[PDB]
């Protein structure tokens, strides 16, 4: 993606289907990784620190590639069982928001990409857990989330604030 | 083109197309336009030990005698930490017009008892040719026959002053084979030595080595019976010969020489080894023998 | 013997399905180019298949896992909520650990994205340097007329070669003799010879 | 082998998109335990995990503040490198481009 | 050989 | 000839099957892939001629590895006589080929080349190894039980079937 930025530096469609297939391929390699080792979260934390680099691609890098999670990656990260990595999610969740709001001024990355992306904000905006039921248990909607975001949450913080 | 092509060329190598080549059979090569004939025929029966030579950057088949001076000061500079280095193009050791002419660098001790011959050549070596730019004179082939020692500082000066790297070309089995059947396959006559393959079972306690000499005749009429497709020899032909070796070593001792590993070919062509003191060239098919070789240091450059 | 009975049922609930794959394609009775292209149509629609399958089964696990344990806050002292105390303890310090991986990793991105900036237009300045390089390459084509410039500049080959011998007898001769060297207004700016 | 083996995974993977489609969640049967045993093993392998990623994220913190110093001096010598190597394309730009053979002969 | 030698 | 479904799987039984002329490195295979104290029963199984003399009692074998010796000739001419000893059903996920000698490079009496076109046209993973070394078997031997727990159905969501999907 940094020798990609240049390229739209330096004056495309036959590269952009390159990242975005290496992103496709990657996300096959992490939804079948999760199946070898049964959605193992310190595998998912790195998998997601993968997606951490594939939704900042139009904010940070101005590629068009916003590319979503493939489905057997966002939705174990929401029903995972550890807020480390449910927040992760929720921060790239926000992350995905914002490049599709910034990719829809300057403009498939428009037609699919929004769909299952909503796909995915219904989803996990109706789930927003036995991972926060620990985090309340070691506890009034508002206290609650003052509570957690005190508490490190900041991508739910930042994808809440949405 | 000029770097990204080599890219290309690497990838193709390593997707592994299917390679079983037909390679043509080695043609009885007339000493093409001005080969030394004293010269030549002393490289003839003398044992090249093998290497793979990175392209010559910045070099000159103009300035030998500076180059030459520069490393007979540092020969005898390793003796310091009576020797005479005469480099020596050759004319007429190169498959197509375009290749880099090949050069001898040899260690002359008051007569002219050289001691080392070092010997670069590139012949038929367009797949690399095409692939340097030209600051670089690619001479994929080494071939020094003097003792490991003075081969190994000659190297390393030719590493100081054109960027040129050796790696000991080592012929595996399979190209040992390979090299085996086809020069058998050629249409040479009166047969210098007898066609010996010195195998090498993989015991671990033990090291026995197995020589299946065969009369280079019989090894021609038993070629001939696994070879159908006239020109070129195909590696179901090369493994058929192998497989005859094979099945008439193993109907007598009941040992599978499929087993083992070759690790010698001597042939009335050209003797050839693995380990690296492999080029023995017999006979004049040696524009041939060195055709497979460079393209065979080619693969390890590349 | 519950924790070991539950893999030996995930494990026959995956043989069952094995054999039951390969019972129906027993049952079951050209474009090679295609034959791959449908059969990497499978295993795009297969893992749409068997990857809603684990959403699902994940789902409903987690679903009954959150109810189970809500059973535990109506439960007594539990140790394990003194473990999942430590857990809260370790997901802050990873999400904080992120939260730092949120800022060190941009300013990187951007150190980075300047420094390739940087690498790119130095390789298109020293690239015309080069071929600026290359233009006074065709001025010393206009040396190489030779009308000239090759005469002077063999006299001054074999001038400077005899003024490097007579600089080179006096470095010989203000040292060997009774020279007095350095303490002589003369030979002082004289010897200090330039080269 | 490989066309009669393609055709066979075909037909078998056929049968597999047949099979997953049949399997509905299997949650019926579940566990007559109260799922404490399991919930509590999930989380003691979370410690087991956490404990493990974050010395994995603390180490690529440490590794990502080393790479932003270092960074940080390549881009410090590259901007070096950049004003050094503009400033000497401007000054050699018309400066020794100026050079007339005539006039290099009478330095000569 | 065939014990021939 | 051998099947991959005759027999009933055990309960907690991966059982891999080594096929290699040379049994000196099917034993340290063997020792290196029950060196690790894993979760599967492994009963490793060597051999080297798939032929197998049919003897009862036998488990489901869950995987067949045909350790091909780039060294010889033999390990490979053997291997395509034990290849037609195999189903079409067992080359599908339970079909491994090792390769070792391979990196060497100056003892293979076989091309690199031939040995993937070999396991390309039968459709199979070919993992490339180099046996006589232990710092390359013991990692070597964990993706042989990995694979094994793949193909022996033991991770509950990846079929022998969708091994070599993910293998090819």
């Amino acid at each position: 993606l940094l020798w990609l930025s240049m390229d739209i530096h330096m004056k495309l469609g036959g590269s952009m289907n390159s990242v975005s297939k290496l992103i496709h391929y990657v996300g096959w390699l992490s939804t079948t990784a999760m199946r070898l080792e049964s959605n193992n979260t310190f595998l998912l934390h790195f998998i997601l620190d993968f997606y951490e680099k594939v939704c900042d691609i139009y904010i940070n890098y101005n590629l068009p590639l916003v590319v979503l999670f493939p489905p057997g990656i966002f939705y174990s990260a929401l029903l995972s069982l550890d807020t480390s990595i449910l927040n992760q999610l929720c921060f790239i969740m926000h992350r995905y928001r914002k490049n599709l709001t910034a990719a829809k001024k300057n403009e498939n990355f428009s037609s699919k990409t929004y769909q299952e992306f909503n796909h995915y904000l219904t989803s996990m905006v109706g789930c927003l857990h036995p991972s926060f039921l620990s985090y309340a248990v070691s506890f009034k909607w508002s206290w609650y989330l003052d509570y957690l975001f005190s508490q490190g949450l900041q991508g739910l913080k930042l994808f809440i604030r949405s | 083109t000029p770097l990204q092509k080599r890219l290309e060329s690497v990838r193709k190598q390593s997707s592994f197309i299917l390679t079983p080549p037909r390679r043509k059979i080695p043609q009885c090569s007339q000493l093409q336009e001005d080969v030394d004939p004293q010269k030549v025929a002393f490289l003839l029966h003398k044992q090249w030990t093998l290497y793979s030579l990175t392209p010559l950057y910045k070099f000159s088949y103009s300035n030998l005698k500076e180059y030459s001076r520069l490393l007979n000061a540092f020969i005898v500079a390793e003796k310091q930490k009576d020797i005479k280095v005469i480099f020596s193009t050759l004319l007429g050791m190169k498959g197509t017009q375009r290749d880099p002419e090949a050069f001898l660098v040899q260690i002359v001790s008051r007569e002219g008892k050289v001691l080392w011959t070092g010997w670069f050549c590139c012949v038929f070596g367009d797949s690399l040719l095409e692939t340097v730019s030209e600051d670089f004179t690619c001479l994929p082939l080494f071939l020094a026959n003097g003792a490991e020692s003075n081969t190994a500082i000659i190297g390393t000066w030719f590493q100081k002053t054109f960027d040129c790297y050796f790696s000991p070309l080592a012929i595996n089995a399979f190209n040992l084979s390979w090299m085996a059947a086809m020069w058998t396959a050629c249409k040479m006559d009166h047969y210098v030595a007898t066609t010996e393959f010195l195998w090498s079972v993989p015991c671990s306690p033990q090291s026995l080595d197995i020589s299946f000499a065969i009369h280079p005749e019989d090894a021609k009429a038993l070629w001939d019976s696994v070879h159908k497709t006239p020109g070129e020899v195909t590696q179901e032909e090369v493994d058929l010969f192998m497989d005859c070796l094979y099945s008439h070593f193993h109907r007598h001792f009941k040992i599978h020489l499929s087993a083992t590993r070759l690790v010698r070919v001597s042939t009335s062509v050209a003797s050839a080894h693995t380990d690296g003191k492999i080029k023995i060239l017999c006979h004049k098919y040696l524009i041939g023998v060195l055709a497979y070789l460079t393209e065979l240091a080619i693969f390890q450059i590349e | 013997r519950m924790t070991l009975l539950l893999r030996l049922r995930a494990q026959t609930k995956q043989q069952l399905l094995e054999y039951k794959s390969m019972v129906d394609a027993s049952e079951e009775k050209k474009q090679i180019e295609a034959k791959i292209e449908d059969l990497e149509n499978e295993i795009e629609e297969v893992k749409v298949a068997f990857e809603i399958k684990k959403l699902a089964l994940d789902r409903m696990r987690l679903s009954t896992a959150l109810k189970k344990n809500l059973e535990k806050i109506s439960r007594q002292s539990s140790v394990l909520m003194d473990n999942m105390k430590h857990l809260l303890e370790l997901n802050k310090l990873i999400m904080k650990s992120q939260q730092e991986s949120w800022d060190l990793e941009e300013k990187l991105l951007d150190i980075r994205k300047k420094r390739l900036q940087l690498k790119q237009a130095s390789e298109s300045k020293l690239l015309e340097i080069q071929t600026e390089k290359n233009k006074q390459k065709i001025d010393l084509d206009s040396m190489e007329n030779s009308e000239r410039i090759k005469i002077i500049r063999q006299n001054l080959q074999m001038e400077i070669k005899i003024t490097t011998v007579i600089q080179h007898v006096f470095q010989n001769l203000i040292l060997g003799s009774k020279v007095n060297w350095a303490e002589d207004p003369a030979l002082k700016e004289i010897v200090l010879q330039l080269e | 082998a490989q066309l009669s083996l393609l055709i066979m995974q075909v037909k078998c993977l056929t049968a597999e998109l047949s099979q997953w489609q049949k399997k509905t969640p299997e949650t019926i049967p579940l566990t007559e335990d109260v799922l404490i045993t399991l919930g509590k093993e999930e989380f003691q392998k979370l410690r087991q995990d956490l404990e493990m990623v974050l010395s994995t994220k603390e180490s690529k913190n440490e590794k990502l503040k080393e790479d932003l110093e270092r960074e940080q001096r390549w881009l410090d010598e590259q901007q070096q490198i950049m004003e050094s190597l503009n400033v000497l394309h401007s000054e050699l730009k018309n400066k020794v481009e100026t050079f007339s053979e005539s006039r290099i002969f009478n330095e000569l | 050989e065939f014990i021939i030698d | 000839v051998l099947r991959p479904l005759d027999k009933l799987p055990g309960l907690n039984t991966a059982t891999i099957l080594l096929v290699g002329t040379e049994d000196a490195l099917l034993q340290q295979l063997a020792d290196s892939m029950l060196k690790e104290d894993c979760a599967s029963e492994l009963k490793v199984h060597l051999a080297k001629s798939l032929p197998l003399p049919s003897s009862v009692n036998r488990p489901r074998i869950d995987l067949i590895v045909f350790v091909v010796n780039l060294h010889s000739k033999y390990s490979l001419q053997n291997t395509e006589e034990s290849l037609r000893h195999v189903d079409a059903s067992f080359f599908l996920g339970k079909v491994c080929f090792l390769a070792t000698g391979a990196g060497r490079e100056s003892h293979c009496s076989i091309h690199r080349h031939t040995v993937v076109k070999l396991a390309h046209t039968y459709q199979s993973p070919l993992l490339y190894c180099d046996l006589e070394v232990e710092g390359f078997r013991a990692t070597m031997a964990q993706r042989l039980v990995r694979v094994l727990q793949i193909c022996a159905g033991h991770v509950p969501g990846v079929s022998a079937l969708n091994l070599l999907s993910l293998l090819r």
